[PDB]
């Protein structure tokens, strides 16, 4: 995504949610995060550290730091060094998440190194073996076999797109190497839609294989709805087909629903009811401004009315016809208020 | 050119298309600057050319609309008519 | 039947009885009627489709039984709110102003409309 | 540069693509009102036509034509002009009422020994009784139109919401009524001077309809033109984009050569 | 600055001018050192050199220093690696735009092209934030609508949209603050407007309380008191 | 005077109520003009 769109903010949100799971006993649920702050000024990382301390996240978090000042060899070896830390966890069979942020600044350090050794600089004056460098790092992110004690080192590399050009040599290479990309959209960010995710230019290849069944059920629909909403985005320029106008309303409410104020994660057991409501078009009726009021209220309403349901949904991790039935009803009751 | 632009205290961009358009000299007045500006401009001439810039700036916007060649806002045609002159 | 039409709407375009204000006085039409042209004057018109009767204020038009017994009524715009006193006040002032101020046709209209209004 | 001059022209093309797209959507919105008016109007008109037909519709000449002040009504302005141009070879000295600026320009070209009346402020407004009435009122006195055998009005019949066919129809004189004899299969004595009233009434009743038919075609054309524009701009976008991509590669190469040379030395 | 920050202990306000000249200079002596200049002829050590300067400027426990560093963005291309590299390292960016300058507004900043790190809702205060979200939308509405106003026409837009445009035009010229140091570049004195006063006065405008005050009665005048005074002045 | 002008003036006069449909208000309010022409040559245009 684009520079200083709080790329780090999007990343940090994931880390924060890992606190909930971290508290949880299973050590696959204990993802011991590693944030690799590359070229990031010490004041910025100090703020990061402070924020992490505020949210008491420093006790599953590890911060490998190669700051702006930190030398290009240190920067060069910094993700590799970080990966090794991850290996102890991975080898111990645990799971963990390493966020390399940003490999773009790693690239510059290699450029500096290569040039200083007078090795010819590759395409876009970024060394020729940058592909090789990144690839060597990026295949260490792996979920080991069950004979290798079912463990992993999940990774989420961050690439900074200077003008938004995924066509840029380092982005193109990295896109090829990796298995999915999420491409935040600057316009959406500017329009205050945070998350600013460009839904089309975000794909995960593993995707729904690694999706909660409950959330899968109630958000297969969401993908299709959004697809229509994208086409009917341009229909916002009016006399429109009733179907189109309905889509536009449903879609706008959904877009607002998927806003999530930066630095506040949400629980999965509370993601699933809200999306179900939207799927059932319950939210379509609710006024756009009142979506926000509806959300928090609905969550409390659900929490009061049936946290038995919420915990059941959470623990089953699946949404049974009986639960979805009850949810439609519950939503109707909430919709009335 | 980049180096010089930094060094110099004015830039006086000319435009070839406008040369052909018949401003001869043709000064590309949008990119024509005197970086520190005016303090060596005739006092009389400061008074008169005060809104020459504003008119021209409006004219640039107006001209874009005008080259869409549609029916024009009356306000824009005040600009257009003056602008041409 | 009746076809009572407007440019932007249509009012009736199997109306049983129509009572019409005409340049032939007042004309009543029921089903097959004599094959006529009468100019529909600025009018308060009653149209009955069945026995039910609805009363309309109309800014005049034309009335025509066709020789195929189709009562083509064409009119160009106008209720009962229109009758409501406020119109009378405004019209009284306006009639007076027109009195002092083609002018013949206009003044004739201010008075005519005052009558036409009273008809409602 | 190549890179920048491609890009600025390409940007122009992009902005145009967007404006014509936007206009096309707004045109669809406008089209609905135009068509809606036309239905009710056309129903009314047919009833009037029943009188003229059943009466026997047996009628220089007058030409009235209609195309809005507004442009970007596609080729309505000039297609209507073309069907006029043919009938300005059938009467090069016809007395012209031009309803709206766009048709006015084209007809003025076709014969400027004709133009007597023209009507401004037409295009902006959707067809309305007030207008039709006022145009009618000035028309009788000024143009003495009924005196000239045959009146004909030109408009655009809105064939489909993707098409427009320029069309004409004949407005009927007091004469049409007079010597048509199945006028006698309508009854009035002399208690109304039905030619002197009805002519005046049908001047508007037909004209308002003609305008409604026209307006729907006009907006339909505007939509059509603006749609095709978006497509044309798109094609040009693609052509300059490929050129841009090649040019980008060339810049990289030229820079690369400089580096190679530097390293070499 | 370090001596002031540290040894004198005091806070400072560093000012540097123009750091693209620092980039150009560094590029040149890199080449001369034989260290083959990297992208767009800019030294391979650009990042680390920037890093040393930038890290050196910070809020320590010895002091606090607020640098204001001018940067020249060649041919207004910030995709160029040298401005872009600097763009990351700086806390509180602002972009000065020619168009807005030409509109006569002093300062010339395009406010939809200005982003300061402090903008977090509670950090700048919820009211300030909410107001600032509204301002951004109001101006953004005028810009988005500018194309529509331009071709389709001004009046074809919604009454609500038109009121937002009218407010934006008033706000746009309420950005115009005549400057004290432009008593030589405009003759018209400065305006030093307190933070609270600005929040309040902009809030009022958004509420539409001063939509009875001309757009030009916000032009080249200060706060609400001044805006009213120039409304009266023009009225007189 | 034109019969339909007579009817028109009547429609306008009836609005001297105004408590009725929007389409009427638009149908009775027109700012439109008209441009007289002669043989090309233009006798002055005047509001309709």
């Amino acid at each position: 995504g684009d520079r200083q769109t709080g790329k780090t903010a999007v990343a940090l949100d994931t880390i924060l949610n890992q606190k909930r799971w971290n508290n949880g006993s299973d050590e696959s649920k204990k993802l011991y995060c590693v944030y690799v702050a590359v070229g990031q000024k010490r004041s910025t990382v100090a703020q990061l550290v402070q924020t992490l301390e505020q949210h008491d996240a420093m006790k599953y978090s590890i911060i490998v730091a190669a700051t702006a000042s930190e030398a290009a060899p240190l920067q060069y070896l910094a993700p590799f060094t970080a990966a090794s830390i991850g290996e102890w966890f991975r080898d111990n069979g645990k799971h963990a998440l390493i966020v390399y942020d940003d490999l773009s600044k790693q690239a510059v350090a290699y450029r500096q190194l290569s040039l200083l050794l007078r090795r010819p600089p590759g395409r876009e004056a970024y060394p020729g073996d940058v592909f090789y460098l990144h690839s060597r790092l990026l295949e260490r992110a792996a979920k080991l076999s069950e004979k290798e004690g079912s463990g992993s080192l999940t990774a989420l590399p961050v690439i900074e797109t200077q003008g938004g050009d995924v066509s840029a040599y380092i982005p193109t290479n990295v896109i090829s190497i990796t298995d999915g990309q999420i491409f935040l959209e600057a316009e959406l960010f500017y329009k205050g839609i945070r998350p600013a995710i460009n839904v089309g230019l975000s794909v995960s290849r593993v995707g729904s294989a690694a999706q909660v069944k409950a959330l899968k059920q109630v958000a297969g629909s969401l993908k299709l709805f959004l697809a229509q909403y994208r086409e009917v985005a341009a229909f916002a320029q009016s006399d429109l087909d009733a179907s189109t106008k309905q889509t536009l309303v449903r879609g706008e409410r959904l877009t607002q629903l998927l806003k999530q104020n930066q630095y506040s994660p949400l629980a999965t057991e509370e993601q699933v009811p809200l999306i179900y409501a939207g799927v059932n078009g319950h939210l379509d009726g609710i006024e756009l401004s009142r979506i926000g009021e509806f959300e928090s209220s609905f969550l409390s309403y659900l929490k009061s009315n049936h946290n038995e349901l919420l915990t059941e949904i959470r623990e089953k991790g699946e949404l049974s016809k009986e639960l979805l039935a009850s949810l439609k009803s519950a939503t109707e009751s909430f919709v009335a208020t | 050119p980049t180096n010089v632009i930094s060094i110099t205290d004015g830039q006086i961009f000319l435009e070839a298309e406008l040369f052909y358009k018949g401003i001869r000299p043709a000064i590309n007045v949008g990119l024509s600057v005197s970086r520190v500006g005016s303090a060596a401009q005739v006092k009389a001439l400061k008074q008169v050319a005060g809104s020459l810039k504003l008119f021209l700036a409006q004219y640039r916007e107006v001209a874009a609309f005008a080259q869409f060649g549609s029916d024009l806002d009356a306000s824009t045609k005040q600009t257009l008519v003056r602008g041409e002159r | 039947k009746l076809q009572f039409a407007l440019p932007h709407e249509t009012l009736y375009s199997e109306v049983t009885q129509v009572n019409l204000p005409a340049k032939s006085g007042r004309i009543g039409v029921l089903a097959n009627h004599v094959p006529t042209v009468e100019q529909l004057l600025p009018g308060v018109v009653e149209v009955m489709e069945g026995s039910n009767s609805k009363k309309f204020f109309i800014s005049g038009g034309f009335a025509t039984v066709q020789p195929d017994s189709q009562l083509c009524v064409t009119a160009i715009e106008a209720p009962l709110e229109s009758f409501s006193e406020n119109i009378k006040n405004l019209l009284a002032e306006a009639k007076k102003n027109v009195s002092s101020s083609r002018e013949a046709a206009e003044a004739a209209i201010q008075v005519e409309v005052l009558e036409n209004l009273q008809s409602v | 540069a190549t890179l920048k001059e491609v890009e600025m022209r390409l940007k122009s093309i992009k902005n145009i693509e967007k404006i014509t797209k936007t206009m096309k959507i707004v045109a669809s919105t406008r089209l609905s009102k135009a068509e809606k008016a036309k239905i009710s109007a056309k129903k009314m008109d047919e009833a009037e036509q029943l009188f003229y037909k059943n009466a026997e519709t047996k009628n220089k000449e007058l030409i009235v034509a209609i195309t809005s002040d507004k442009g970007l009504c596609g080729s309505i302005h000039s297609q209507l002009a073309k069907a006029v141009r043919r009938h300005l070879n059938d009467q090069p000295n016809a007395d012209i009422v031009t309803i709206g600026d766009k048709i006015k320009m084209q007809l003025l070209r076709t014969h400027p020994n004709n133009i007597k009346l023209s009507i401004n402020g037409i295009g902006k407004d959707a067809p309305t009784f007030q207008e039709s009435a006022l145009i009618a009122d000035k028309l009788l006195s000024v143009m003495k139109a009924g005196t000239y055998p045959k009146i004909s009005i030109f408009y655009n019949d809105p064939v489909s919401s993707l098409s427009f066919e320029p069309s004409e129809k004949p407005i009927f004189n007091a004469k049409t009524i007079e010597q048509s004899p199945s006028f006698g299969k309508f009854e009035i004595d002399t208690d109304a001077n039905v030619p002197r009233d009805l002519f005046e009434y049908t001047l508007a009743n037909q004209m308002l309809t003609a305008m409604a038919q026209g307006y729907a075609a006009e907006i339909s054309a505007r939509r059509n033109a603006m749609d095709n524009a978006s497509k044309n701009a798109g094609d040009m976008i693609n052509r300059y984009s490929i050129l841009y991509n090649r040019t980008r590669q060339a810049v990289i190469t030229n820079e690369l050569v400089d580096i190679i040379t530097g390293a070499s030395s | 600055a370090e001596y002031f920050r540290d040894e004198e202990g005091q806070d400072v306000l560093l000012f540097i001018d123009n750091i693209f000249r620092f980039t150009q200079a560094g590029s040149e002596v890199s080449a001369l050192l034989g260290r083959i200049p990297s992208a767009v002829g800019y030294q391979p050590t650009l990042a680390t050199d920037m890093g040393l300067l930038q890290e050196r400027i910070t809020t320590t426990k010895k002091g606090s220093v607020t640098s204001v560093q001018a940067v020249y963005v060649p041919a207004d291309d910030l995709t160029d690696p040298a401005p872009a590299t600097t763009f990351a390292h700086l806390d509180a960016t602002t972009v000065l735009s020619r168009g807005i300058s030409e509109l006569g507004i002093y300062p010339a900043v395009d406010p939809l092209d200005s982003k300061s790190r402090l903008l977090d809702a509670a950090v700048v205060g919820q009211e300030h934030y909410d107001v600032a979200s509204k301002v951004q939308e109001t101006l953004q509405t005028y810009k988005s609508l500018q194309d529509i106003i331009a071709i389709l026409g001004m009046d074809e837009l919604s009454e609500q949209d038109k009121l937002t445009v009218e407010r934006a035009r008033k706000i746009q010229r309420f950005l115009s603050q005549p400057f004290a140091v432009a008593e030589v570049f405009t003759g018209i004195p400065g305006k030093l407007v307190r933070l609270k006063d600005t929040v309040a006065s902009f809030k009022a405008v958004l509420e539409g309380k001063y939509d009875n005050i001309p757009e030009h009665a916000f032009y080249m005048v200060g706060g609400i008191e001044d805006v009213v005074a120039k409304a009266e002045k023009l009225a007189a | 005077i034109s019969y339909a002008a007579y009817l028109n003036v009547a429609a306008q006069a009836i609005r001297s109520t105004e408590l009725q449909t929007a389409s009427v208000l638009n149908r009775s309010q027109t700012d439109a003009f008209y441009t007289q022409y002669k043989n090309a040559s233009e006798p002055t245009p005047i509001t309709k």
